[PDB]
């Protein structure tokens, strides 16, 4: 009911975990200038994986270029194309649509579990994958988030 | 490619020789009766710019310089 | 060394520098004078 | 390889950098290989040809698309109402909603408004007719093959000028003024009296009639017997109509010095007589010279002059100018440093008066052509100012030599180069700690919900310049608002002829010439000092500090644009004069949005009839966010919106991408490029090792870009977002709500 | 001028002053703020504009308070360069700087109260050719 | 007279980029100049 | 110059121009730049020294 | 930040609202999600300059720091840019002119001064470049729950 609280600390946390990440692989690297021997990495799952560093990072490479055009371009081809006065042609629900098949598959898995998988549940585990609504008051706590 | 040029200003550290990783610099002796040594720049096609001798001179300003110009495999670096 | 940093050739009251800057100070206080209804 | 021909340098390189810097110094004749002060001057000589037919070939083409696709017969039935389209748009990716959006104007097919303010201009000048702008486009393609001509002649042997011929200053000069300036001053007062004076009082005068026509009733003998009050006899009545009879004065020169009351621009009659005044001015003044009859007067003697009629001197107002004559003809550089700076300030003087003094029919009321014009130019006026400063840092370290000067003023000002650059330190430190505090003591005060506590101090000098022009508004009763007061009436000689019309247009409070100052005035101006004094601190120094610096004393050697010097004296980063340069363009850029928020907030509550909401929330910072760019911006973004698409569709597009655009610059300014060599490595790595993609290969290497290429592709992306993104704001916040 | 007229000849002064918003603790802080603000001009959004044109009636505005700025400023700078200047006699000046010797900068604080006596007083304030002039130009 | 419009716009977005770039191409990668 | 004296520089493209310092040593040999030089104020690299000729330097 | 505003908008717009004993919930924003997050002018439109009506109204409230707090990140974010772009080189000699007029006025300080290295200069606006762009949303988030 206190959607306050709910946004600053789901964000709170979401940042916070960024930054710790960041943290992890600035260490790894002072690991290596510093404490890397290479009598004890021999021929081990770590100095093979810089003995062929190139395919990796190339690799990567090439899957954040598919992604980023692929990700927002399709932004670019909507925005392109209601401002050309075409809306049947965008990426949407109503045109073109990309439904996340998957994520609606593994949704509904979550409904039906109270009674076939795990069955002594009685409610879903969270309402945000499915079930009813919910209302404390005149709030509603939490509801199916539909993917579309 | 590049140019290293060795001013009058030497006194023969020998820290730009060290310091060099493609091994332009080399420490010749200088005619002068009661000067030691002095530098020089005999294979200047290997210069890669990176300036660490400018960093090891200790002179005021330095008797050594890297003036950049015309570009090729070896000087840029390109093991491709 | 062919130039010299510093500036030479001045004497202490600086008869050239002060003529010309007083008569600019002058300008400043008669517009001022128009300003103030003074005139 | 020799693509580059002017350099064996950049051919000779495996890399894929020869291509990039070939189109960087592919301008630069003076790093040319093999080009000598002779071949360099003729080289230069020819390409201002074609840069002059670029001119005139893009002047017709307004011409040809006004006339071809253009409405500009309708326009002059109904100026005010009736908006100006420029060109026709075949898009064939437009959808058949867009088309409809676009239809506008009267078109049978889509097309886009023009904001150019051309219409305007070739409407007062004395065109009337589609078929006339076509003579005038045609005139134009034929004007700019004369020179095209001419450049292609002058590289011939026969007729390749010396270089001796170049360096003639003194011809040069004394020909520009009275020929260049005075004579096409005098032409230009010839079809003001001949075409568009006469056309504004509806007589039609064309190519076939302008011989049989007079422009005056009287002949062209009160010229001659002295009667020269006649062309001023009966002037144009308060009632006239532009473009017809009613109303109508037959005097060709008067001087009532206010602006028209219909259009609410200045008399037709008064710029025939001013072209006139200035081209005697400027033939007089070219005649000073000492060109080849021996009459005139040298430049290097009067900058060499050393003594008073009997006393010694140091020189000029007892000042040192011995090479100046020197410096300043041999090098190029000096020139074009000095007079990119002359036309700045004189593009800037241009937008200070347009939106003052509108000298065309019906413009002030066209209120996005009025800010399009104003932004256009202003924006222009600063990379002319900033390109001064650099080919100023230029000269130092090439074209420089201090023996030759050896005790000028030239050599003076650098003696003393450490007391420019700190006093210029203290004066923008100490505008912008006591400037901003109070927008944000300002800001502050307000939050907290007293408002009476904010710091407002009225911008009361300046309220004196304007009361000493005759606004009465203020109540000072200075100098021409004083009717006791010597100005407002000249005691010797009772001539002020300006003063009727003045004090009317000022005291009117419809137009804007010398609009109401108020404190949220005073505030942005002090910033906007402070933007030009720190940009010039930044191109200061780096000019003066170009020769030499303390942390690089030898940075002649180098040049202009090198990257850097190396991690040695823990630094080097931005050490050239060419850095210097771009860390300015960037306050050059903001320095105009302060300028141009200004502008348009304050037009936008004139325009509208609220002058309260820019003299109210214009002290505290929060008011230029919301009711300025939050407000103004929701037509905008709306230009396509999920229900339909307006015709405001290109601006918002538009507004995206300059924001696109802007951001891409920030990767060459924040990543550098050893993050991006190592990341090329391993691309090539996987091409030379995938099995198919082994057949094809790069024939030059690919590297990252150098460090000074990636300074200029960031800045240039910095730059282009700045200028579309407030483009579209401006254009569709004042066309939208139409002020 | 702009339209600039006297407080409570003023209406909007006259409303502003009814919501009062007091600042501090005092519950009649807000009425004791309007009713000082009275001798200021106000303009029409019942605000004061401050005049600082230099009239000896709005000296309080801008005069006064300049002042009362430069004696302070003086008195900061005056005594740094002293501080400093001392410390350079001694050996170790660096760390001076860092770790301030009170013996030798209270001293110096307690003075300043005549920082423009003393300034006159220094008409050599250090300046010469002997300074940092750092290539030729 | 707007078929004009027509012929000339792709010329200039497809004819003109090719002619330029396939030249200037070949131009740079040319050995001998 | 004598050792030990108080010297002033006029060698441009130096740190220390028209700076004072002390001489701690001078080479009584031909070779260019003899005479050594120490300062309080140091340089980007952190050196507080260098070599100068006599004729670069006046003493103070 | 895309996270949190995936979040933000996204239950504003389909979970996060006021129910009727009925069943017919009224959402803050109205399914706008759907068809206006598919277009970077949608989020610049009904997510951006929507939402933060509150923060620039907030002055006179007790959200009026938010105002504040969602304003001073943006100079200290632009502040950043100094860091960023600049470099050493340019910084060093403008503060070499600086000290010769302290030598002139024998206000030369012992420790000699020195520009930041170049290391901390990416340090110190990367610490700018976070810091102003967190604390904005921060307050933008903040004053719009607040009162919504
Ligand atoms: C996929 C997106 C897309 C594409 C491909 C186009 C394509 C086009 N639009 Mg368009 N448009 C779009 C989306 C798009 N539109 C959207 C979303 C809107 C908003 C509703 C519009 C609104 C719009 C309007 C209002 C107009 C167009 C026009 C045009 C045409 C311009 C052709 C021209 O003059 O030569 C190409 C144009 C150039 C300026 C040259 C390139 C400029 C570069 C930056 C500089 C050139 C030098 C270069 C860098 C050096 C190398 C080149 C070498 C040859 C020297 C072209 C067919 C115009 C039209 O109808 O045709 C006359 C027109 O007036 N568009
Ligand atoms: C008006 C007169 C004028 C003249 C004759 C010159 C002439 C010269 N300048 Mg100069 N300059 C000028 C104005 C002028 N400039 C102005 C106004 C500025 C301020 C910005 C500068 C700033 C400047 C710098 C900083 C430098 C020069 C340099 C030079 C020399 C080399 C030119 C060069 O590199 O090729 C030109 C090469 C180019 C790549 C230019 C085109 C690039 C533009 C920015 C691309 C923009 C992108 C695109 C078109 C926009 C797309 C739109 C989007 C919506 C799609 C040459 C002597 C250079 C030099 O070494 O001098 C010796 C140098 O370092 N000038
Ligand atoms: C909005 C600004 C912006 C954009 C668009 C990019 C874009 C990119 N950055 Mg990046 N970067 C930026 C700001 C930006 N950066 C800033 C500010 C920094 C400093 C912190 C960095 C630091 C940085 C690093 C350190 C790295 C990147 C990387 C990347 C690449 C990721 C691959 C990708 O998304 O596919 C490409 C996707 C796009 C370019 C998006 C738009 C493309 C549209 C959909 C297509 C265009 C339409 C059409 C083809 C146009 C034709 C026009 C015709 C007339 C010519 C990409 C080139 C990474 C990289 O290069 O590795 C892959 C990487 O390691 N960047
Ligand atoms: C990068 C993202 C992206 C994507 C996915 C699309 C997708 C599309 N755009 Mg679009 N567009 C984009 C960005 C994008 N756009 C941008 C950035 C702009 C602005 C310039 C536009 C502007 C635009 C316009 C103006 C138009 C489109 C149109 C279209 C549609 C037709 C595509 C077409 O004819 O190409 C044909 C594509 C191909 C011939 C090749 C595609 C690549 C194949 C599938 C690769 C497969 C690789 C394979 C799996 C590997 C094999 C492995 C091996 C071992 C076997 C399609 C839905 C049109 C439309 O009306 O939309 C409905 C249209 O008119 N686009
Ligand atoms: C993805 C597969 C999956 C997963 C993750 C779970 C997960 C779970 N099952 Mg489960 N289950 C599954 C498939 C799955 N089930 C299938 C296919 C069957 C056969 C019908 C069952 C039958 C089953 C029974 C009979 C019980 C669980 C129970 C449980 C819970 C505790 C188990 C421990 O250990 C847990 C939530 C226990 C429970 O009470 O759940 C709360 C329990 O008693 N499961
Ligand atoms: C009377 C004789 C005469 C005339 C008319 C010219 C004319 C010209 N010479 Mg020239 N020249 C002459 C004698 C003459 N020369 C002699 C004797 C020599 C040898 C000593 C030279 C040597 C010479 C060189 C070496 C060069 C020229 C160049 C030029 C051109 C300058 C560019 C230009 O058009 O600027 C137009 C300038 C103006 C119109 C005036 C300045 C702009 C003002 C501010 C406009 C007035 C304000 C007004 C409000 C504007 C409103 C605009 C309107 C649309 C609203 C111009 C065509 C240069 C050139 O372009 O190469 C071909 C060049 O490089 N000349
Ligand atoms: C501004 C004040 C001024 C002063 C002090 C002089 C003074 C002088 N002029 Mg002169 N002159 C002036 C304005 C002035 N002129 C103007 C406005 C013009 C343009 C019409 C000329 C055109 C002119 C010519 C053409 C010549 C002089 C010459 C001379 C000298 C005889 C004398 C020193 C003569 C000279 O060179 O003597 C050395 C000479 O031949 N003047
Ligand atoms: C909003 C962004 C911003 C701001 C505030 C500044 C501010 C400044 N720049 Mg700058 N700059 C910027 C963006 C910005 N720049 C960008 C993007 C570039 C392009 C790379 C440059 C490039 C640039 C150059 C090239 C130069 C400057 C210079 C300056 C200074 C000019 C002196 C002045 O006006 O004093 C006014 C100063 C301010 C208003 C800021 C002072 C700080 C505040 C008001 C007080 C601090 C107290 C603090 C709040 C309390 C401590 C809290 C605790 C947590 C520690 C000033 C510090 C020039 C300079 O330093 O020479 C003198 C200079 O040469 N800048
Ligand atoms: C010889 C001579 C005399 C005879 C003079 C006679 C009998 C005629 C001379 C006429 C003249 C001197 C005509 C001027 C012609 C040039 C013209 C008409 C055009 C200039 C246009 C320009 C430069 C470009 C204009 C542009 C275009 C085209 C547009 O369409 C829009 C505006 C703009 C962009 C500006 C007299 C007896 C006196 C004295 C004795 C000697
Ligand atoms: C991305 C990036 C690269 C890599 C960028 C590369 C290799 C450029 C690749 C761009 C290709 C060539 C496409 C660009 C095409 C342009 C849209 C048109 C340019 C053509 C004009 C000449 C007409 C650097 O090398 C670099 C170096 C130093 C600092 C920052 C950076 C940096 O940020
Ligand atoms: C501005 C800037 C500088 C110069 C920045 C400096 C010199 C910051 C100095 C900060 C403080 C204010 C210096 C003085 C600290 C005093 C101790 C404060 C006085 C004590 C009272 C406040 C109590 C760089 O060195 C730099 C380096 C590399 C890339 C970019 C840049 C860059 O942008
Ligand atoms: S520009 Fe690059 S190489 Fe030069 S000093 Fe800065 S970080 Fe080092």
């Amino acid at each position: 009911t206190d959607y306050a609280t709910q946004l600053c600390i789901f964000t709170h946390h979401i940042w916070i975990g960024g930054f710790l990440i960041v943290g992890g692989a600035a260490h790894a690297a002072i690991f290596m200038v510093r404490d890397y021997d290479p009598v004890v990495n021999q021929n081990n799952v770590l100095d093979r994986v810089i003995r062929h560093r190139d395919a990796i990072i190339s690799h990567l490479n090439w899957v954040c270029i598919f992604l980023g055009f692929h990700s927002f371009g399709l932004y670019i081809h909507n925005d392109t194309m209601r401002a050309l006065g075409r809306p049947q042609d965008m990426f949407s629900d109503t045109a073109i649509q990309l439904q996340p098949v998957f994520a609606q598959w593994v949704q509904n898995l979550h409904t039906l579990a109270p009674g076939g998988t795990a069955p002594n549940a009685l409610e879903p585990v969270s309402y945000a994958f499915g079930g009813g609504v919910l209302a404390v008051g005149g709030k509603v706590a939490m509801m199916p988030i539909a993917l579309g | 490619s590049h140019t290293v040029k060795i001013y009058d200003t030497c006194i023969g550290c020998t820290q730009c020789v060290r310091a060099c990783p493609t091994d332009v610099l080399e420490m010749v002796p200088w005619d002068g009766c009661k000067a030691a040594q002095v530098a020089s720049s005999p294979r200047t096609e290997d210069c890669v710019g990176c300036k660490r001798c400018e960093t090891a001179c200790p002179t005021d300003f330095l008797s050594i310089r890297v003036y950049l110009g015309a570009e090729t495999t070896r000087s840029m670096g390109l093991a491709y | 060394k062919i130039s010299p940093v510093a500036n030479t050739g001045a004497k202490p009251p600086y008869t050239f520098r002060t003529g010309w800057a007083l008569l600019l100070l002058a300008v400043n206080f008669l517009v001022a004078a128009y300003y103030f209804h003074i005139i | 390889t020799k693509f580059p021909k002017f350099s064996q340098d950049l051919a000779q390189d495996p890399t894929t950098r020869r291509i990039w810097y070939a189109m960087a110094m592919g301008n630069d004749f003076e790093s040319h290989d093999g080009m000598t002060e002779e071949n360099l001057y003729q080289k230069i000589f020819a390409t201002h040809f074609g840069h002059l037919a670029i001119i005139f070939l893009w002047a017709s083409s307004l011409l040809f698309h006004v006339a071809w696709q253009g409405n500009f017969e309708q326009w002059i039935k109904d100026p005010l109402h009736v908006r100006p389209i420029a060109h026709a748009i075949w898009d064939p990716h437009f959808g058949k909603p867009a088309i409809e959006a676009f239809t506008q104007a009267g078109a049978n097919g889509p097309v886009n408004i023009a904001y150019s303010g051309v219409y305007h201009w070739w409407y007062t000048i004395g065109m009337r007719t589609n078929t006339e702008l076509y003579t005038g486009s045609v005139f134009l393609l034929l004007f700019a093959s004369l020179f095209l001509f001419a450049g292609w002649l002058h590289l011939q042997p026969k007729f390749r000028p010396s270089l001796a011929w170049f360096k003639s200053a003194e011809s040069r000069l004394n020909h520009h003024l009275a020929g260049l300036f005075g004579v096409s001053s005098l032409a230009w007062a010839g079809h003001l009296i001949h075409v568009a004076i006469p056309e504004s009082r509806g007589q039609h005068v064309g190519w076939d009639n302008f011989l049989s026509t007079a422009p005056h009733p009287a002949g062209l003998q009160p010229f001659f017997t002295g009667n020269w009050g006649v062309y001023a006899q009966n002037p144009d009545t308060a009632g006239h109509i532009f473009s017809t009879s009613q109303g109508a004065g037959t005097a060709i020169l008067t001087f009532l010095g206010g602006f028209h009351p219909q259009t609410e621009s200045l008399w037709l009659t008064d710029m025939a007589h001013h072209h006139l005044a200035i081209a005697v001015l400027f033939i007089v003044a070219g005649h000073m010279y000492r060109t080849n009859f021996g009459i005139g007067h040298s430049i290097k003697e009067m900058m060499n002059a050393k003594t008073f009629f009997g006393k010694p001197v140091e020189g000029p107002f007892n000042m040192p100018h011995q090479g100046i004559y020197d410096t300043y003809n041999n090098s190029l550089h000096f020139q074009l440093g000095w007079h990119l700076a002359c036309l700045g300030v004189v593009t800037s003087w241009v937008a200070q008066h347009m939106y003052s003094l509108p000298s065309y029919a019906f413009i002030a009321k066209d209120y996005t052509t009025q800010a399009a014009l104003y932004t256009h130019h202003q924006y222009i006026a600063i990379f002319l100012m900033v390109g001064a400063f650099a080919h100023g840092a230029i000269f130092l370290v090439r074209d420089y030599d201090p023996e030759q000067n050896k005790g000028n003023v030239l050599e003076r000002v650098l003696q003393h180069k450490e007391a420019i650059i700190s006093h210029l330190s203290w004066v923008s430190l100490f505008l912008g700690f006591h400037t901003l505090g109070l927008y944000v003591h300002n800001d502050v005060v307000v939050a907290f919900g007293t408002p009476e506590k904010q710091i407002l101090i009225e911008p009361v000098f300046a309220q004196f310049i304007q009361a000493a022009h005759g606004k009465v508004l203020y109540g000072l009763d200075t100098l021409l608002s004083n009717p006791d007061s010597v100005a407002y009436t000249a005691y010797p000689n009772y001539a002020n002829v300006w003063l009727p019309g003045w004090l009317d247009a000022i005291n009117s409070g419809t137009n804007s010439l010398f609009l109401t100052i108020g404190p949220g005035d005073f505030l942005v101006h002090h910033a906007i000092a402070l933007g030009l004094h720190t940009t010039t601190l930044i191109l200061v120094k780096g000019a003066l500090d170009a020769r030499g610096s303390k942390l690089m004393p030898d940075k002649k050697d180098f040049g202009y644009a090198f990257p850097c010097d190396g991690p040695g004296r823990g630094g080097t980063c931005d050490i050239s004069a060419w850095d210097s340069f771009y860390l300015s363009l960037f306050w050059a850029l903001n320095t105009v949005g302060w300028v141009t928020f200004y502008w348009h907030w304050k037009h936008l509550g004139i325009w509208q009839g609220n002058v309260a909401q820019f003299n109210e929330n214009s002290t505290y910072l929060m008011g230029w966010f919301r009711d300025y760019l939050w407000a103004n911006s929701a037509q905008l973004i709306n230009g396509y919106n999920p229900y339909g698409v307006n015709n405001l569709s290109v601006w918002a597009w538009m507004f995206l991408f300059g924001h696109l655009v802007w951001a891409t610059g920030f990767m060459f300014l924040i990543s550098w490029r050893g993050y991006w060599q190592e990341l090329i490595e391993t691309l090539v790595w996987a091409h030379e090792r995938t099995p198919i993609a082994n057949l094809v290969r790069w024939k030059d290497k690919p590297v990252a870009l150098s460090i000074v290429q990636a300074r200029v592709v960031g800045l240039a992306h910095f730059t282009v977002g700045y200028v579309l993104t407030y483009a579209a704001f401006l254009i569709a916040s004042t066309a939208g709500k139409f002020g | 001028g702009a339209d600039l007229t006297p407080c409570a000849e003023n209406p909007a002064f006259q409303a502003l002053a009814k919501n009062a918003r007091n600042t501090t603790a005092d519950p009649q802080s807000g009425q004791k703020r309007f009713e000082r603000y009275s001798q200021a001009l106000c303009g029409p959004e019942g605000y004061p504009h401050l005049i600082v044109d230099g009239r000896l009636d709005r000296a309080g505005d801008f005069l006064i308070p300049s002042i009362l700025f430069l004696y302070i400023a003086g008195w900061i700078g005056w005594v740094g360069r002293a501080y400093l200047q001392a410390i350079k006699k001694d050996s170790d000046t660096e760390q001076k700087e860092i770790q301030l010797d009170l013996g030798i900068a209270l001293p110096i604080i307690a003075t300043g109260f005549a920082w423009p006596a003393a300034a006159v007083k220094e008409l050599l304030s250090g300046e010469l050719t002997a300074k940092d002039s750092e290539i030729t130009v | 007279a707007s078929f004009l419009s027509s012929i000339f716009v792709p010329v200039i977005g497809w004819v003109v980029p090719i002619a330029t770039f396939s030249f200037l191409f070949l131009y740079i990668e040319r050995e001998d100049v | 110059v004598q050792r030990g004296s108080k010297v002033r520089i006029l060698r441009p493209e130096s740190y220390w121009f028209q700076d004072v310092g002390t001489v701690a040593s001078v080479d009584q040999s031909g070779i260019k730049y003899p005479v050594i030089v120490r300062f309080d104020k140091v340089n980007y690299a952190g050196i507080n020294t260098n070599n100068f000729a006599v004729d670069e330097l006046i003493e103070v | 930040s895309i996270v949190i505003f995936h979040f933000s908008w996204k239950m504003q717009s389909d979970v996060w609202g006021t129910v009727d004993a009925a069943g017919n919930v009224s959402h803050i924003t109205g399914g706008n999600f759907a068809q206006s997050a598919i277009t970077i002018n949608g989020w610049l439109r009904d997510f951006l300059w929507a939402q933060a009506s509150q923060v620039i109204n907030s002055y006179g409230s007790a959200l009026s720091a938010y105002g504040l707090m969602f304003l001073g990140a943006h100079f200290v974010w632009a502040f950043s840019l100094m860091f960023l772009f600049s470099g050493r080189g340019y910084w060093q000699e403008l503060i070499e002119s600086i000290v010769w007029a302290h030598n002139k006025l024998k206000v030369a300080p012992a420790i000699q001064p020195r520009a930041l290295s170049i290391t901390q200069g990416r340090a110190v606006g990367v610490a700018h470049y976070l810091l102003g762009g967190i604390a904005t949303t921060w307050a933008f988030f903040h004053a719009h729950i607040l009162s919504v």
